[PDB]
């Protein structure tokens, strides 16, 4: 038990040492997947879209938006947009299909 | 105080050091000693004065009149006390503090301006008390005592800049900024000279212009003068008072050293023998000489000794040690050579040195991020 | 004398600490090596030659001459550096006596050209600058090390 | 200009960070955007060796 | 360790025991004109000041006589 | 004797310093896997988007 | 009688609360902190211990406690002694023994109960389980308090404290290698002790026992150390080599090792001040200037005024050798001013360079800067005045006259002019063109900076080195976040 | 008029040589120096927060 802790512990030395290149692979690959999914959700935001109008904000990360035809729409806003675009009287513009807002117009 | 005893008792500097002009200063000092209770000031400065034959004559009358007016202000203070009112007690204790500023004792005036400083119903009268400490702080030439009440009374005004209150505080800023050698931030203070007027309390208007013509004439370059003072009509109005200032402005702006050096002796003698402007006489001379040498040397790459000696009107043996001391000591331009006995500089200070101006902040920032590494783990 | 003879003058500069023990401090031989080495820091050889006869009957004058014999290569080597050019009329006074030992030994030691009673200096600031190709390759290797150290753990 | 345009607010950040220190109210991170600016700035470094190769051979 | 500062502070106590408030007041005669002033400029002003303290302090009044002689 | 307590004693102390190196590798794995959980949670968050 | 008799008992129990609460918070906090896993949690109480030592260095505790207030000396830890388990009755005894001395009076003494301090460490120091950390954490804090006031025949008592310390743990050790937080802390504890009785060593005796034993104890410290405690143990050896060792064949260029992480947040300043003090005798111009000025700019934590006046004094003393002497500009403290007052006249007189006058000015009022010892660098300065002056001539115009500048330099002769100027040319710090056409000596004196003159080769090493320092600073901003997220 | 900086040029007395030059990239050192000066307050304020939280 006294002298066996060295050679018995060497197995833990190898088992913990083998995780170095593993966490290297995870930290080098999962950020490549992070930019893959990042550009994939970035390319969804397209320029051709419809422009609506903002009416009220009921809670955080979710609000209502009035369409151009007059009907009010309930769409969860995107997390990247900060609270500056949450102005009640603003020129918000959703997508033509996704109906998500990218930026407001002055 | 605000009485002329501030200036009359302010001539004690030229009364003390030189023995030639010590006749008129003791003439109007002894003649003005019967005014504004001048007993204690000249009694404290009696070592720089005449003997005690005529000195002990008026002391018996001034020491009893001081106690008479003092006890009358005490009786008036007791009559103002125990009664409903705020400005009456402020005027009684404030008048007592003004008389204690006339005698020149800041102990009872310190606790007096402390009591009426605590009885300030508004911040404007508080700033008035601050100025009442500044008018005697000029004579006492204190450093921190006059910046503490202005540092505390500076913030939270909220009543807007008045015509003579804020302008007077700016005048005080010109005073303590003339005391200190700060110039690049003091060049903005005298811009309000349009609203300034003859202030017999601290400094006359002609003395304010005469005092700001040094910081403006030396502390400013040609674009700064052309923008501020040459474009402004104020110096165009006040140049007619003294014809010398027009010569020191048009000759300096015109780059005529033959008359500027012949007339510079008046700036040398007038520069000293002043209350607050004397101990800095060494900086204005050297700074103005290196400023003129950088002015002429800016537009000139190479310079022969003939045109230089004829332009400045001085021997080559003096400009030799001048530029020799201004290469290392002055640090104005690149190394100078005398292989052809001709002043020839290169000045590569734009192309590469314009990018190399940030390497000092790069090395100091390098030691500062080494300090950032020193914060690690402890 | 041995430390200055063996070109170990740095060990003298650090050795100047133990000798001021305030033992005698009035004898000329106590202050002789520090004044001679301080003159070596000045480099003035005229004061040493004129001070050769100032040493008393103390029998180390021949050893001082050995010191001059072991420093004449450094003094003569430094005065004959010849950055641009030097004329013989100065070497007549600065150099030693008319005995042609320096012009003979130095002709086989330095191996330079002898002109018309003048000493010519060649290979002075004649080096051609680089082609900027190799420093560009080492700059590329430095960029490789910048991608390495900047992106190694990632 | 964008870097300084954020540093003008980063001059005001140590006041709030020197007052509250509790909770986050600004959804802007001010870090990853500057990291991306550094990534776009590293093109000069990565292509400097390319110019070294084109000039060399 | 910070324990070696004690004998150095004892040397400071010996330097303070050499002259009792003599350099504070005597040097304060100039410090009263130097207080609140930027000490970075006082190195150049004190450099040229001490440099000219021996001779040719002002020298500006002498140029009027040196114009015709040189 | 004086080996298991001295020779194998300093060998066991060197094994304790090896346990310190495995504490540097250990906590490097800990904080690297916590940052890995942060990036995994963010990329998983945009995956939820 | 009524003033001190009535106002006598208020003073004494002023430090009692912070000393008892301090020793209970650091003792119970350290033992109770690393008790479960001492080997896992390391260096958490190091900065606490050194901050408490530097916080207690200026204690005015003992001013009047010699008269019947010395009751704090006979008491000691008394925490869970004589038995490891069943410590409830001893938890009551903790209040009991503290309450017994407070009923009416207490029998106290000062120099009586000093030697029998080894009664408990014979059987059980604190609990017989944590003996090392509780033995050193128990004995080492309270021993310098009783051993204060080194004078007045305490040197022998300090020797008793020595043989007690070594005899209990550090004759060799208590166990060959503790190899824990009390080992890595024991390095700087035994070192700090060596600095504590180092004044006793240098007082009347000299190095022939303990610091010579510090080599065997220094390499017995195992070579696998981080060299923090080993380097602090090297600091006392180098300081012992500072005043008079004078051999330079081994420690100079042989003491230089792998140089592991030896920072201590003070050891760069004082250790670099030591190696720069020893490297300052050969007139180092490039390295010791920048690294010793940096070491001057370091260590701002506790005091940057009372201690930096000596590295500043030596700093300017070796700065005026190069001809350019920067004075005190950005630091405002009334210690370097009074320290520099005698040296100010001569350090300002260096640039003007008057030989005959300033030569008499130095020895005229020179007391301390020339009474510092062996007058080495000032006796080099007496003939370095002309070298800094001729270097100012190198910063001056090119052409050298035979009367104007030769008479100005107090040297009027044709031979020694070009001879000594040539001695300034052979240095290599300046640039000149030696030409003889009609007898005058010319010079090109081209001091033009590398602007548009081979810039890539000029600041190439500047870019590489600056990116290396800023990039290891990037490592210094990557690793501490790992040391942050390590626990969570 | 060169001291007034209306055009690019410089005079001469010994040789009379006229040189005309300009420095187009002015917007680099300005923005760089402003970033250094603005970041000095950032690092100093960081040392104020850490110096405040430590000692």
């Amino acid at each position: 038990d006294l002298y066996s802790r060295y050679k018995k512990l060497q197995q833990e030395l190898e088992f913990l040492e083998v995780q170095e290149e593993y966490i290297k692979d995870e930290q080098k690959n999962l950020k490549k997947e992070f930019l893959h999914a990042q550009e994939e959700v970035k390319r969804i935001q397209s320029i051709p879209l419809v422009i609506g109008q903002f009416l009220e904000a009921v809670d955080q990360n979710t609000a209502i938006v009035g369409s151009t035809t007059g009907s009010n729409y309930y769409v969860r806003i995107l997390s990247t947009i900060d609270r500056e675009l949450l102005k009640p009287n603003a020129s918000v513009a959703l997508h033509k299909h996704s109906n998500a807002l990218v930026d407001v117009l002055p | 105080p605000k009485n002329p005893d501030l200036r009359i008792a302010q001539l004690r500097f030229l009364l003390s050091l030189p023995e030639h002009r010590g006749d008129a200063a003791v003439r109007d000092e002894l003649m003005a000693a019967v005014r504004d209770n001048n007993m204690a000031p000249y009694y404290e400065a009696l070592c720089k004065s005449l003997d005690w034959q005529i000195d002990v004559d008026l002391l018996n009358k001034m020491k009893k009149a001081n106690e008479d007016e003092l006890k009358r202000l005490d009786e008036e203070l007791e009559d103002a006390e125990k009664n409903l009112g705020e400005s009456e007690i402020r005027d009684a204790m404030m008048a007592k503090a003004e008389y204690l500023c006339r005698i020149g004792d800041k102990e009872g005036a310190l606790t007096a301006f402390r009591k009426t400083y605590d009885k300030t119903v508004a911040l404007g009268h508080r700033l008035d008390i601050v100025f009442y400490l500044l008018r005697i702080g000029l004579f006492y030439m204190d450093n921190d005592l006059i910046t503490r009440n202005t540092e505390k009374a500076k913030s939270l005004i909220e009543e807007g800049g008045d015509w003579d209150r804020r302008n007077r505080l700016k005048v005080y800023q010109g005073l303590y900024c003339v005391a200190i050698r700060d110039f690049k931030q003091a060049a903005e203070l005298f811009l309000d000279t349009v609203s300034t007027f003859t202030s017999y309390e601290l400094m006359d208007y002609k003395t304010f212009v005469t005092y700001t013509v040094y910081v403006s004439m030396i502390a400013l370059e040609r674009p700064d003068l052309r923008e501020k003072v040459i474009k402004g009509a104020e110096i165009l109005e006040v140049l007619h008072s003294l014809p010398a200032v027009r010569q020191y402005l048009f000759s300096l702006y015109e780059c005529r050293y033959s008359v500027f050096f012949q007339s510079l002796a008046v700036v040398e003698q007038e520069m000293k023998k002043d209350w607050l402007f004397a101990p800095h006489y060494r900086y204005y001379v050297r700074e103005m000489r290196i400023h003129a040498y950088s002015q002429l040397l800016e537009s000139y790459r190479s310079l022969t000794l003939g045109y230089m000696a004829e332009a400045f009107g001085v021997g080559v043996e003096f400009i030799d040690q001048e530029l020799s001391r201004f290469i290392a000591a002055g640090r104005l331009h690149c190394k100078i050579d005398k292989v052809n006995e001709i002043v020839e500089t290169n000045r590569p200070d734009s192309k590469n040195w314009q990018y190399q101006e940030t390497i000092k902040k790069g090395d100091l920032l390098l030691n500062r991020v080494q300090k950032l590494s020193r914060v690690i783990n402890m | 004398l041995f430390l200055l003879s063996q070109n170990r003058v740095a060990e003298f500069h650090t050795e100047l600490e133990r000798l001021p023990a305030k033992d005698i401090q009035t004898n000329v031989y106590i202050k002789h090596p520090v004044s001679l080495e301080q003159y070596l820091m000045e480099g003035s050889y005229n004061k040493v030659f004129l001070a050769k006869g100032n040493i008393p009957a103390e029998s180390y004058t021949f050893f001082i001459d050995i010191l001059l014999d072991t420093i004449r290569d450094e003094i003569a080597g430094c005065i004959e550096k010849a950055y641009e050019k030097i004329l013989f009329t100065e070497a007549t006074r600065i150099l030693f006596f008319n005995t042609p030992k320096k012009m003979t030994d130095y002709a086989k030691k330095r191996g330079w050209v002898l002109g018309p009673n003048n000493y010519y200096s060649f290979a002075s600031q004649q080096q051609k600058p680089e082609d900027t190709t190799i420093p560009s390759t080492e700059l590329a290797k430095q960029v490789i090390e910048y991608a390495r150290q900047l992106e190694m753990i990632v | 200009n964008y870097n300084k345009a954020v540093e003008e607010e980063d001059k005001m950040t140590p006041e709030q960070l020197a007052i509250k220190n509790v909770g986050k109210q600004d959804p802007k991170r001010h870090l990853e955007e500057h990291v991306d600016v550094l990534m776009t700035s590293n093109i000069v470094q990565c292509l400097a060796a390319m110019l070294d190769t084109v000039v060399f051979k | 360790m910070s324990e070696k500062k004690q004998p150095v502070d004892l040397g400071l106590l010996e330097e303070d025991d050499e002259f009792e408030e003599f350099p504070a007041e005597d040097w304060a005669g100039l410090d009263e004109d130097e207080d609140a002033h930027v000490w970075e400029d006082n190195w150049d002003d004190d450099n040229v000041e001490d440099d000219f303290s021996n001779q040719l302090r002002a020298e500006l009044e002498k140029h009027g006589y040196k114009m015709e002689t040189s | 004797l004086e080996e298991g307590k001295a020779g194998s004693g300093l060998r066991q102390y060197y094994l304790s310093k090896i346990e310190e190196l495995q504490l540097i590798v250990n906590d490097k794995s800990q904080n690297l896997r916590r940052l890995q959980a942060q990036r995994n949670e963010l990329n998983a968050k945009v995956r939820l988007l | 009688p009524p003033g001190g008799g009535e106002q006598e008992p208020p003073p004494p129990p002023a430090p009692q609360d912070v000393e008892m609460k301090e020793e209970a918070a650091t003792g119970g906090g350290s033992t109770g902190e690393a008790d479960g896993k001492t080997a896992a949690a390391a260096a958490e109480h190091s900065q606490r211990e050194l901050d408490t030592v530097t916080l207690e260095d200026i204690k005015e505790h003992v001013k009047q406690l010699e008269k019947a207030v010395s009751g704090k000396e006979p008491r000691f830890v008394l925490r869970a002694l004589r038995m490891l388990p069943s410590t409830s009755r001893r938890l009551n005894h903790y209040v009991l023994y503290k309450a017994v001395q407070g009923f009416f009076t207490s029998n106290n003494a000062t120099r009586d109960f000093l030697l029998p301090f080894l009664e408990e460490p014979m059987d059980t120091e604190a609990d017989l389980q944590f003996r090392p950390r509780t033995g050193k954490a128990a004995s080492t804090p309270l021993l310098p308090e009783v051993e204060a006031y080194l004078q007045l025949l305490v040197v022998i008592f300090m020797m008793n404290s020595k043989r007690y310390k070594e005899a209990q743990k550090i004759s060799d050790d208590l166990m060959q290698k503790i190899s824990t937080q009390n080992r890595r802390a024991l390095d700087l504890v035994a070192a700090k002790c060596y600095y504590y009785h180092a004044r006793v060593y240098e007082f009347l005796d000299k190095l022939d026992v303990v610091r010579s034993f510090l080599h065997a104890r220094l390499r017995t410290a195992t070579l696998r150390h981080d060299a923090d405690g080993q380097a602090t143990l090297l600091n006392l050896l180098l300081r012992n080599y500072l005043h008079y060792s004078l051999y330079d064949q081994a420690e100079k260029l042989v003491s230089k090792s792998v140089f592991p992480e030896q920072a201590n947040n003070n050891e760069w300043a004082r250790y670099l001040y030591y190696t720069g003090r020893i490297k300052a005798i050969q007139l180092e111009y490039s390295e010791a200037r920048r690294t010793m000025t940096n070491a001057l700019r370091k260590a701002p934590q506790h005091t940057a005024v009372g201690f930096k006046q000596t590295v500043h004094k030596l700093l300017i003393v070796v700065e005026l050798l190069l001809g350019e002497i920067p004075d005190r500009l950005q630091f405002r403290q009334p210690s370097l001013k009074r320290s520099l007052m005698p040296y100010f006249l001569l350090t300002q007189a260096v640039r003007t360079g008057n030989l005959a006058k300033f030569n008499q000015v130095l020895d005229q009022f020179g007391e301390k800067f020339q009474a510092d010892g062996t007058y080495t660098l000032i006796i080099r300065l007496r003939h370095n005045v002309i070298k800094t002056g001729v270097r100012m001539i190198s910063l001056s115009y090119s052409r050298i006259s035979l009367a104007d500048i030769a008479q100005k330099l107090q040297l009027d002769s044709p031979e020694d002019a070009e001879f000594i100027v040539a001695k300034a040319i052979r240095d290599g710090v300046i640039e000149a063109s030696i030409n003889h056409e009609k007898g005058y000596v010319q010079s090109k004196e081209m001091i033009d900076i590398y602007s548009t003159r081979e810039p890539q080769l000029a600041f190439h090493q500047r870019i590489s080195f600056c990116l290396d320092i800023h990039n290891m600073s990037v490592k210094a901003m990557r690793f501490p976040p790992k040391s942050y997220n390590k626990d969570l | 008029m060169i001291l007034d900086k209306k055009f690019h040029g410089i005079l001469d007395q010994g040789e009379g040589v006229l040189i005309i030059f300009d420095e187009p990239p002015v917007d680099k050192t300005y923005e760089a120096a402003l970033e250094t000066i603005q970041n000095m307050s950032k690092v100093v304020d960081s040392l104020y927060n850490k110096a405040k939280k430590l000692t």
